[PDB]
């Protein structure tokens, strides 16, 4: 009724975008078959956000596939909730990336996104009202990197006046040794500071050493780091999903929490912090949730909070709990740490509580930031660029696929000017 | 008899109006189906409370209302609700999306759509009216269908009846509520834009209303149920002497002169008493005295401030239940040696009183205990500016550095338009303070 | 002090106590306003999509 | 942890109380323009009282009555005496007064009335101004008034005050209250007589090192003869109204000075106290005293925002912590005020 159309590119875009549908097509009640067998109307009340329905009562994902190779969406076709995609809705060549953006976003690409829009143009049509779209994708390869952005660029064209959101991972050396991904990372940033509205900053480094540090994981896999996403994910969309009152829809989320055009990169926090499988046997209290999910060591960036200041901030509380005893003490919060909080936006917290929690909880809180610590996260990706960039490294790749190192020298600058916007507010006061 | 429109806006508007008409019905004796058992006169007539209901020959009382949402999920309870029957399908008008809490969106991206069609829906009100007095129109300062579609309807009505009386019912933002942080920009974007417009407004502050409802009803944290059943209780108090017999604002004229000596200051504060608990198993019966005493506590207020740090321009007492002059006489007498209430010097220091005999009725299974005699004070006090204040203030503070400012030229309007509202401001906290203080 | 303007009913009275006495748009111009707005989206999503023609 | 914010730089007596509440480490100091304050030490204008307890999880506190400048201005005050039945025109511990504004309300005819029965019964008959002058000759103040600008006020002028010997000097008494959230009062025992170091010289009214007992006015013009600072204590006043007349200081003149305080706020408490509002107030006034040589106490003027005297500073301000604001927000884990209550029955 209010419809979003997600999309999922890459080798990673595929694989938390995958989870995501698992998760939350869990908490809808939906099964693999796409029939709803739940026991509460609030897990229907808004399901045509996500899912169309169809003949026999059949919830399908409003969710379109996309890869450069095939390898994933036959681990996706073939994973649990594989039936329940519309299977006109995978997208996919046959050559693969190679960690390239520039194949991703100008050669390689550019011969498979036509068919990527002929499939969101049927999604969008059949839609009462759509919202706007989310896309999920990492951006240190080249599919989701490279021609995710190019989508993006393009979807904008065709729909100027809608929301564009994306789950951006972004990419660490503590988790992946290709050398290029810097590069890759740049150029993404360079499109999305330009053409989203709202991205969920999704740190390859903070979910590793949340793996490791907190849940004491001494070799996290890709099934770990993906799981803090998909918790994540479901917490930070449970707004959009099910009944409610605040950032309900996105439109209303980015004006909420972008103050301004540029600064909309967020970053999300969870508590409580659990490892797959492993149950959680003690409920939290409202106090250890506040306290956790304000906590450097449950947020999906790896940037110190303290070392900014926080524009606007939504929390998410999912449960049976006390909302006098959530009010009171998201309020203790900022009294106790105002500083951290512009004081030229007055009242930039905002809370909501949903009644269902996530499976396998009791209670749960999600955390939606945007501070101006994330700049932590832009240096760092821009450190890593200038240390090639600076004798050219590896520029051989994407100049052979028709690039100039102009091109590099702009997002360069681009994401500079970004972190110093950031840096503008973190200063400012009244 | 002259007939009234309520318009509810945005769903704040909208949930009030549902929670008003529900106790006018109450109050009138009309049951969900629009039957009136006590009304003899099937089919018409010009009793007074057909200032707010029209009738059909199958007997039935439909509200002089118009609801508008620019999304559905709202009115759409209204349509399934228990007085669905109520109300005309062209008496509830809905778009398919929503102003996402911006006064720009509101006023000229969504207004324009959908104006024409609102005054149109109007009009079909107008033309089974005898002789139309004006409007009352329900709505929050801070959403975006509230503030900016209204100030736009309110230009318009302007023009197609100008003859016409404009009172407002609005809702002021307040933190522990609120679901939007531009909350303030709306607030003095509609303000600026309505204030010609209007000829009497009551500002409601959710603060207020919440901590009443926390602090006499004992609701751990307060729903917009709770919070609109206790405004409703308010607005039909206000309401009652146009649905009433009586001699005293008896038409939407009387509420101006009777409260609002100087246009631009047209800002009432309405306090209420006594406000009480249904789960309070005792419960000692208020006296006259007690309750008229309660009408100059702050904490009983719609708008928390401080009239003896202001000057009075006039004051009304509504009284519902057992009362007679003599015992508000008396009540008056030891109230004012006991406490601050300095009039303006250009007015007489007096209160006009109305008393209604029959006592507040109650939504069933609400929150409030019936009680035997209630109160509803208005006054014109320019304490209430201080709201106007710390409104501007957070104005103020946002819009140094332009937060958020671009989701509003990015819908069409200029960023000077701030500025001119702001300004605006400024000269009406310039005129509260000229009125109300010396030295 | 002085009651005055005594009125009774069956439904209730009022009165007044006195204790001291004293001591424009047009519809065009509407539309205008709303049409300028307009086209000042129209210029703004134009210079978008010119830049994403570039 | 507690948290304010300090919004005037140049305040004595709260420069201290910020250096106090930060040294117990359970208060944290706060930007002037954070609203998220348990406690603001306010501006002396303008202050934004209307802002106050409007931020829900704090308990909010200032220290300033909204209203108190009524009995802070000389104008408002002498208003406020003769118009309030309370304190009334009878009321004879303030000096008769008159407000009187420039031709650029006023009661400059009624002033009159009073000069034309001291010149109709030819005795005392000096008056003063409100920058500030002493004559017999009304018009020379009068023709004063106009010439300056302001709104001012005329008082009759104690002609036979007590004098202290040695020296045959003059003297007033500066007595520092403290009115805290739930409207006690509170009188702190230490008071300080502010002395005249120049032998009070009848006859002539411009050599004015000798009417006039500012601390500021005696340095700029024998500064330190008798007493540090031209500042005598309690102990010494009262040793000396032992020897020299046979009182005591209670007895003879702090009666009166309780007397005075109470009926003063008292009279006022209903148009500012804080009891049932969304914010909470407190407030150190400074009271200032004339006393004649019958031992009669007047009241000269009432100040919003007094400082303390040096050696005074510390007591005073722990003690403004101790029962202004840790009875509002307490810590974990002698008393220098006396309070001022009395309910006689009639
Ligand atoms: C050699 N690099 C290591 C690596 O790639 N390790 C791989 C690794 O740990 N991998 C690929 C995990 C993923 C999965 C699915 C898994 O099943 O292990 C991590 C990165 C999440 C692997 C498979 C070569 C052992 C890495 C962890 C990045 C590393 C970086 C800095 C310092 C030390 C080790
Ligand atoms: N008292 C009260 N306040 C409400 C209610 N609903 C919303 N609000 C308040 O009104 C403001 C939000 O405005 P809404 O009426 O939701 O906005 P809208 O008019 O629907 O505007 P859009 O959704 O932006 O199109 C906030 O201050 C809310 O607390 C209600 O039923 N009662
Ligand atoms: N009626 C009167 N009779 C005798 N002396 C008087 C008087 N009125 C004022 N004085 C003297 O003038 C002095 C200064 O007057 P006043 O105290 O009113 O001014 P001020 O407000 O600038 C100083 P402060 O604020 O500390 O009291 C007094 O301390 C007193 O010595
Ligand atoms: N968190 C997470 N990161 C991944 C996953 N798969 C790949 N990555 C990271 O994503 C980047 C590689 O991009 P990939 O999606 O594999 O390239 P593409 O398929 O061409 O888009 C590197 O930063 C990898 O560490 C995953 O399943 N989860
Ligand atoms: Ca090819
Ligand atoms: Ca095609
Ligand atoms: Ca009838
Ligand atoms: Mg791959
Ligand atoms: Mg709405």
């Amino acid at each position: 009724m209010r419809e979003i159309v997600h999309i999922q590119a890459g080798q990673c875009g595929n694989q938390i975008g995958a989870k995501f549908w698992e998760v939350i097509s869990d908490e809808h009640g939906i099964d693999p078959t796409g029939s709803y067998h739940g026991d509460s109307d609030l897990q229907l009340e808004r399901i045509n956000v996500y899912y169309n329905e169809a003949a026999g009562n059949k919830y399908v994902p409003r969710a379109i596939l996309v890869d450069l190779e095939p390898g994933t969406m036959d681990s996706v076709r073939s994973g649990p909730f594989g039936q329940i995609f519309r299977p006109d809705n995978f997208v996919f060549g046959q050559s693969g990336a190679g960690n390239n953006w520039a194949k991703g976003h100008y050669t390689e690409g550019a011969e498979l996104v036509d068919s990527v829009l002929d499939v969101v143009r049927k999604e969008s049509e059949s839609c009462d009202c759509l919202q706007g779209f989310q896309l999920t994708h990492s951006l240190g390869g080249g599919t989701g990197s490279g021609m995710g952005t190019l989508l993006i660029s393009k979807i904008r064209e065709e729909y100027p006046d809608r929301i564009m959101n994306t789950f951006s991972v972004v990419p660490s050396p503590k988790v992946s040794d290709t050398v290029v991904e810097p590069y890759n990372a740049t150029l993404s940033v360079h499109q999305l500071v330009e053409n989203t509205d709202e991205t969920y900053c999704i740190d390859n480094e903070a979910l590793y050493d949340i793996c490791f540090r907190t849940l004491k994981l001494t070799t996290p896999t890709y099934g770990d780091l993906n799981h803090l996403v998909s918790a994540t994910m479901s917490g930070v969309t449970t707004c959009l999903r099910f009944p409610g009152q605040l950032n309900a829809d996105l439109r209303k989320l980015a004006v909420n929490m972008v103050p301004f055009p540029r600064l909309h990169f967020f970053m999300p926090g969870f508590a409580p912090l659990t490892s797959r499988g492993s149950q959680q046997y003690r409920a939290l209290t409202v106090p250890e949730l506040t306290q956790q999910m304000f906590d450097a060591k449950n947020m999906m960036a790896a940037c110190d909070p303290r070392h900014g200041r926080y524009l606007t901030v939504a929390a998410v509380f999912r449960g049976r709990m006390s909302m006098k005893e959530v009010d009171e003490q998201m309020l203790n919060v900022q009294n106790k740490n105002s500083s951290y909080f512009v004081e030229w936006i007055p009242n930039n917290v905002k809370t909501a509580v949903c009644d269902i929690p996530p499976r396998g909880l009791k209670m749960s809180a999600t955390f939606i930031g945007n501070s101006t610590a994330i700049q932590e996260l832009f240096k760092r990706i821009s450190e890593q660029f200038t240390a090639m960039f600076r004798r050219k490294a590896f520029l051989h790749w994407y100049t052979g696929e028709g690039m100039d190192e102009m091109e590099f020298t702009e997002a360069e600058s681009n994401m500079n000017d970004l972190v110093s916007e950031y840096q503008q507010y973190q200063d400012a006061t009244a | 008899m002259r007939e009234c429109i309520s318009i509810h806006v945005g769903q704040a508007g909208v949930q009030i109006g549902n929670a008003c008409w529900e106790l006018y019905c109450l109050e009138h004796g009309i049951q969900p189906d629009g039957q009136m058992p006590s009304d003899k006169t099937i089919g018409g007539g010009d009793d007074s409370f057909n200032t707010f209901f029209s009738e059909t020959g199958a007997g039935k009382h439909v509200p002089r209302a118009v609801f508008v949402d620019l999304e559905p999920t709202v009115i759409d309870e209204v349509r399934t609700g228990t007085y669905r029957q109520l109300f005309h399908p062209e008496q509830l008008i809905t778009g398919k999306e929503d102003a996402a809490n911006n006064y720009a969106r509101g006023h000229y991206t969504i207004g324009k759509e959908i104006i024409d069609l609102v005054l149109d829906r109007i009009r079909k009100l107008a033309d089974q009216c005898t002789g139309l007095q004006g409007f009352l129109v329900f709505h929050s300062f801070g959403g975006g269908t509230g503030s900016g579609f209204t100030s736009l309807l309110m230009e318009r009505l302007s023009v197609d009846y100008g003859k016409k009386s404009k009172l407002e019912f609005s809702i002021y933002p307040a933190p522990q509520v609120s679901t939007a942080v531009v909350e303030p920009y709306n607030s003095i974007l509609t303000t600026h834009t309505t204030l010609e417009h209007s000829d009497c407004a009551f500002m409601v502050d959710n603060e207020a209303i919440y901590d009443i409802c926390r602090r006499n009803l004992d609701i751990e944290r307060p729903t917009y149920t709770n919070l609109n059943r206790l405004i409703s209780q308010i607005v039909s108090s206000i309401t009652a002497s146009l649905r009433f017999d009586g001699a005293l604002n008896v038409d939407l004229t009387e509420f101006q002169t009777n409260l609002v000596p100087y246009p631009r200051i047209h800002f009432p504060l309405a306090t209420y008493a006594p406000v009480i608990s249904a789960e309070k198993a005792y419960h000692e019966q208020l006296s006259v005295a007690e309750i008229t005493n309660a009408c100059f506590e702050p904490a009983n207020q719609m708008v928390k401030c401080d009239p003896r740090h202001g000057k009075y321009m006039a004051c009304c007492l509504l009284y519902r239940g057992d009362v007679v002059p003599k015992d508000v006489n008396a009540a008056i007498a030891t109230i004012k040696t006991k406490r601050s209430i300095q009039f303006v010097d250009w007015c007489p220091t007096g209160f006009k009183v109305g008393i209604n005999y029959q006592p507040p009725t109650v939504v069933p299974g609400g929150d409030l205990a019936k009680v035997q005699r209630a109160v509803c004070m208005l006054s014109n006090t320019t304490a209430i500016a201080e709201a106007w204040a710390r409104l501007d203030h957070k104005f103020d503070l946002m819009y140094a550095k332009r937060a958020f400012v671009h989701w509003y030229v990015g819908e069409g309007m200029e960023e000077g338009e701030f500025s001119e509202a702001r300004e605006d401001m400024a000269a009406l906290e310039k005129d509260y303070e000229e009125v109300g203080v010396d030295s | 002090m002085e009651v005055i303007e005594l009125n009774k009913c069956t439904s209730g009275q009022s009165f007044e106590v006195i204790l001291k006495p004293p001591s424009d748009p047009s519809l065009e111009e509407i539309q205008k306003k709303l049409e300028a707005a307009e086209e000042r989206r129209k210029y703004q999503e134009a210079e978008l999509l010119k830049h994403l023609a570039e | 942890m507690y948290t304010f914010v300090v919004r005037d730089e140049n305040s004595s007596v709260y420069a201290e109380v910020s250096r106090l509440l930060l040294a117990t480490g359970q208060w944290k100091r706060l930007r002037k323009d954070n609203p998220r304050f348990n406690l603001m030490l306010g501006e002396r204008n303008r202050l934004p009282f209307g802002r106050l307890g409007h931020e829900p999880g704090l308990v909010q506190l200032v220290n300033y009555y909204r209203g108190a400048d009524k009995l802070c201005r000389k104008a408002s005050l002498v208003k406020l005496i003769k118009t309030s039945p309370e304190l009334s025109e009878s009321c004879t511990w303030f000096p008769e007064s008159y407000v009187i504004y420039p031709t650029n309300t006023d009661e400059r005819e009624v002033f009159l009335a009073a000069y034309n029965r001291r010149r109709e019964g030819r005795e005392g008959n000096v008056w003063i101004a409100k920058g500030i002058l002493i004559s017999s000759e009304a018009s020379e103040l009068l023709d004063f008034i106009d010439e300056q600008g302001q709104v001012h006020v005329i008082q009759k002028y104690l002609e036979k005050p007590l004098l202290l010997e040695p020296g045959h000097r003059k003297f007033d008494i500066r007595s520092w209250v403290l009115v805290d959230h739930l409207y006690n009062i509170y009188l702190y025992r230490e008071g300080v007589l502010r002395t005249s170091s120049e032998p009070y010289n009848s006859a002539n009214f411009q050599d004015k090192t000798c009417h006039l007992t500012n601390h500021c006015i005696q340095k700029e013009y024998n500064y330190g003869r008798y007493e540090e600072g031209n500042e005598m204590f309690f102990e010494e006043f009262n040793q000396y109204l032992m020897d020299a007349l046979n009182t005591t200081l209670e007895n003879s003149i702090l009666l009166q000075i309780k007397h005075i305080i109470r009926s003063c706020l008292m009279c006022i408490e209903p148009a500012i106290s804080t009891k049932h509002l969304h914010y909470q107030s407190f407030q150190l006034f400074g009271f200032d005293f004339m006393v004649d040589e019958e031992l009669k106490v007047w009241l000269i003027e009432v100040n919003g925002a007094p400082a303390c005297a040096q050696k005074l500073y510390a007591e005073l301000c722990q003690g403004i912590v101790d029962v202004a604001i840790s009875s509002v927000f307490p810590l974990a884990d002698t008393s220098i005020f006396i309070k001022l209550h009395h309910h006689h029955h009639h």
